[PDB]
């Protein structure tokens, strides 16, 4: 009763292949270095007095 | 050739290149030249006619 009427047909597929570029031809992840320069300055402060 | 792999199947040795060179120069072109010379003589002189 449960399987009464079911029909199953195969539709398509997808294929997984790599391109083995023995001569090499491909982009990729570049790696470089950068530098951030930052400075920190010191001020003066209001004085204490004795008279 | 892919120039990071050496081969002997995707590349037959230099002997194959030399063989192709020798056959091309010796047989086909020479036969073509001979037949074209024959046809040229046919066209220019006719048959059985000796020119001065």
């Amino acid at each position: 009763a449960a399987l009464s009427g079911l029909t199953v047909t195969g539709v398509g597929y997808s294929l997984e292949a790599r391109l083995t570029n023995i001569n090499q031809l491909e982009m990729g992840l570049l790696i470089d270095s950068d530098v951030q320069k930052q400075g920190f300055m010191i001020p003066t402060l209001p004085p204490l007095v004795i008279v | 050739k892919p120039a990071m792999v050496e081969d002997d199947k995707t590349y037959p040795r230099l002997e194959a290149l030399t063989t192709a060179y020798r056959i091309q120069q010796m047989r086909n072109n020479a036969v073509t030249t001979l037949l074209n010379r024959a046809d040229t003589l046919k066209s220019y002189l006719g048959v059985g006619v000796p020119h001065p």
